[PDB]
C-alpha cells in the first residue's frame, strides 16, 4: 500500500545495462547471479564472520552507469562505485608471472583488500592450464561484496540481530543465556559484539564466548574490558587466523618507549580512558610504521602487529584510519606454546 | 648516625634497582630471542610484582631523606 | 531460509585412506564409527565424570594425504596428525630393534612397526594397537588435555537436573547456597588436576556441609578434595601405602596478598628458578605409558604449588595432607 510507512532497504546493487544483461546467463559452472552466488556468500561469510548478513536487492539498467559499472548502496544511500574493465578478469598473478606467459596485465587496484592485474577474458584456458585461478567479472562483484561486508560490519551488528541469535541460542543453552542475561544488559552485549567484530574477530563460536562472558562478568560491567577477556579466551581462534597453520607466528612488534608512552594515555579524571596523546606523536609513530610494513599479496592477509597487553585497542584505534588492514594483537591472546618471531622493531 | 642509616637505605634500594633492571634486560633479550608467550607472561607477571618491592624501597629511600634532611636542619 | 547455525564441538577430518579404512570391520568385526567412538566416550565417562558430545566425521578432506588427520576444537583445528602407512604403534625397548621412530603427541609411543608382524607380537606377549586405536588414543589425550572446553555451564545443569531424578532435596539444599556458576567454576577447579567429577553424591555431600559455613568457591574446592580422600588415594597409591623441603614452605607465607576478591603469587621472582632446577634432577621418569610420581604440599598451599608446576610438567599430581586416607603411610 502506497499509504503505509516502508522499511529502509539495506544493501542496494545497481548495474548498467551490460552488466545487466551479463547476469541472465550461467556461467561455466551453470550458476547464476542471483539464486546460486549471492547466497553462497552470504553462507561463507557466515561460516567466517559470526554474523547474518541480509540479503540484496539488485536493480539492473541504473540511468547512472555506464554497461560495466556498478555502485553498492548502505541503507539506500550509495556507499562506492565501480569499474571493470571490458572483457577482463581479475586474477592476482605476481609482476614476474604476468610477464612469464606474455599475458597482458592491466593495473587497476579497484578496492583495497582485492587484486589488480586484469587479463583479457580470452585466455582463461591459459589459466586453468597455469594453475591460475582468474575471478568472473561477476566473482569480482562478488569479492568486492565480500571486502565491503567484512569492512562494513559495524553497520549490521545492532541489537535486534544480537537478540535473534540469542533467541536461536535459548533453544539450547538456556540456562547459559540467562546467566549472560543476568550479568549483561542487551545493549551494553550488542556492544560488546561490535567491538569484537570491529577487529574482524568472528562470533561464530557462541558458546565460548558466552563461557566467557558469565566467567568475567561476575566483576567486571565495563564493556570494553569484557571485550579484552573475551578476546584473550579465543586464544585458539586468534592464533588460528594469524600463524595460519604454522609452527610459528610471524608479527612485528613495538618499542618499549613507545609501550610506556602510551601510558600516557590515561583519562581517569573522564569515565572512559579517552586518548590523553602529544598530537605529534600520530606522525611520529607513523612515518616508522610505513617504513617497516611489509606489503602483503592481496588475495591473503596483512602482517600482525604483537603489543603489550593493556595497550592493544588503543594501538588498534589509532592504527586503523590509515591502516584498516592491520590486526593488533598482544601477548595474552596469542597460545602459550607458540614461538614468535621478532621480526618488526618499530621505534 | 643518619647518615649512615641513608647509606644502608641506599644500598637496600639500588640492589632492588640493579635486579629490576636485570628483569628488564632479560625481557628484553627473551623478546629479541623469540621465546615462547609464556616465559613472557611470566616475566611480566613477576616485573609486576617486583613493581611494588621498588616502589617500597622508593618510599623508604623518600623517608630516610626526610629524616636526613630534618636532622641536617639541625 | 539461512537461519543461525550451532558450532560443532570435535570436527575429525579424514584423508583418503582414512575415510576408505573406516569403511570397513576392525581385527575382532566392531566398528570404528559406531562402536570404538561410542566405547571411547563411554570409558572417558566412567574414568572422568564429564559428559563428551557426539563427533563429527567429515571424510576425504582437501588438505590432507591419505593416512593424514587432524582435529578440530569448536570448528576451529587443534592439531594435526600422521600415521605411517602399515604400521602399527608398538612401545618397544630400542634394543629390541636389532634383536629381531615418530613421537606422535607427548603421551604417545613413539615405535611404528610394519603391521605384517602381528603374530610375532602376539606370541611374544607384546600389545599392539590398531592406527585406529592410536586414533582412539590421541583423541583421548585431547580430551583429557581439553577437558576445560567441554565442563559448561549447560552440562552441569544437565547433569544437576539428571542427579535431581534421585536427589531432588540434596540438589535444593546445595543450590540454596550455591548459585550454579560458582558450582561450574568448582567442578573446573576439580577436573583442572584430572580429578574425576563421577561420584556427585559424596561432593554434593561435602557441599551441603561446608557450604553453610564458607562461601569462598575455593576453600570449598578444597573441601571436596579432602573430602575425596578415598578416591585420590586408590588413583595415586595403586593400592599400596608407600611407592620437598621446610625452606620453600616457610617462604610460601610470603604469599599471603587477599585484598582483592582473590589471593596473589608475591615472592621474589627466581625461586620459580629455584624449585625448578631442583625439580628436574629429582623426577624419576616412570616408564612412557605409565604414571608420574606425586608431589606431597601443605595444606593451604596445594593450589599454588599446582598452579605453578604445571607449565612445564603437567602431568604431575600436587596433593597436600588433608587430600590423602589418614591410614596410608629437595628443594
Amino acid at each position: 500500500n502506497p499509504d503505509d510507512y516502508s522499511l529502509t532497504l539495506p544493501v542496494i546493487l545497481e548495474l548498467g545495462k551490460d552488466l545487466s544483461k551479463l547476469i541472465q546467463h550461467k556461467t561455466k559452472s551453470g550458476q547464476s547471479f542471483v539464486d546460486d552466488m549471492i547466497p553462497k556468500m552470504r553462507q561463507a561469510l557466515y561460516q567466517d564472520i559470526g554474523i547474518r548478513y541480509p540479503g540484496i536487492h539488485v536493480r539492473t539498467d541504473s540511468p547512472s552507469l555506464e554497461g560495466y559499472d556498478y555502485m553498492i548502496l548502505l541503507n539506500e544511500v550509495p556507499y562506492v562505485r565501480g569499474k571493470i574493465p571490458p572483457h577482463h578478469v581479475l586474477t592476482n598473478e605476481v609482476e614476474d608471472n604476468l610477464s612469464r606467459y606474455n599475458l597482458p596485465f592491466i593495473t587497476y587496484k579497484n578496492a583495497a583488500g582485492l587484486p589488480s592485474a586484469w587479463v583479457s577474458e580470452d585466455a582463461k584456458a591459459i589459466l586453468e592450464k597455469a594453475a591460475i585461478k582468474y575471478w568472473t567479472p561477476l566473482e569480482v562483484i562478488i569479492l568486492h561484496l565480500s571486502y565491503f561486508f567484512h569492512k562494513s560490519s559495524q553497520e549490521f551488528l545492532g541489537i535486534q540481530e544480537v537478540r535473534s541469535m540469542i533467541e536461536f541460542m535459548e533453544r539450547s543453552f538456556p540456562d547459559l543465556v540467562k546467566e549472560v542475561t543476568r550479568l549483561i544488559p542487551l545493549q551494553k552485549l550488542t556492544e560488546i559484539f561490535k567491538r569484537l567484530v570491529q577487529e574482524q574477530i568472528s562470533i561464530k563460536d557462541l558458546r565460548t564466548i558466552l563461557e566467557s562472558l558469565s566467567e568475567w562478568a561476575q566483576t567486571e560491567k565495563d564493556t570494553v574490558l569484557l571485550t579484552e577477556y573475551v578476546r584473550s579466551s579465543l586464544k585458539l581462534y586468534i592464533s588460528f587466523k594469524f600463524s595460519q597453520g604454522q609452527s610459528a607466528i610471524s608479527v612485528y612488534l613495538l618499542d618499549p618507549e613507545i609501550e610506556e608512552m602510551i601510558r600516557g594515555a590515561i583519562k581517569q579524571t573522564s569515565a572512559g580512558s579517552y586518548l590523553a596523546l602529544d598530537p605529534d606523536s600520530v606522525n611520529l609513530i607513523l612515518k616508522s610504521m610505513r617504513n617497516t610494513i611489509t606489503p602483503t599479496p592481496a588475495g591473503g592477509q596483512p602482517p600482525v602487529l604483537l603489543t603489550a597487553i593493556d595497550v592493544r585497542r588503543y594501538v588498534r584505534k589509532l592504527i586503523e584510519t590509515e591502516f584498516p588492514d592491520i590486526a593488533v594483537i598482544s601477548y595474552q591472546e596469542i597460545l602459550p606454546e607458540i614461538r614468535i618471531q621478532p621480526l618488526g622493531r618499530i621505534q | 648516625i643518619e647518615q649512615e642509616k641513608l647509606r644502608e637505605k641506599e644500598a637496600e634500594r639500588d640492589k632492588v634497582k640493579n635486579h629490576y633492571m636485570q628483569k628488564i634486560q632479560q625481557l628484553r633479550d627473551l623478546l629479541d630471542e623469540g621465546t615462547t608467550s609464556d616465559a613472557v607472561l611470566q616475566i611480566k607477571s613477576y616485573i609486576k610484582v617486583v613493581a611494588v618491592q621498588l616502589s617500597e624501597e622508593e618510599e623508604k629511600v623518600n623517608k630516610q631523606k626526610e629524616v636526613v634532611l630534618a636532622a641536617s636542619k639541625e
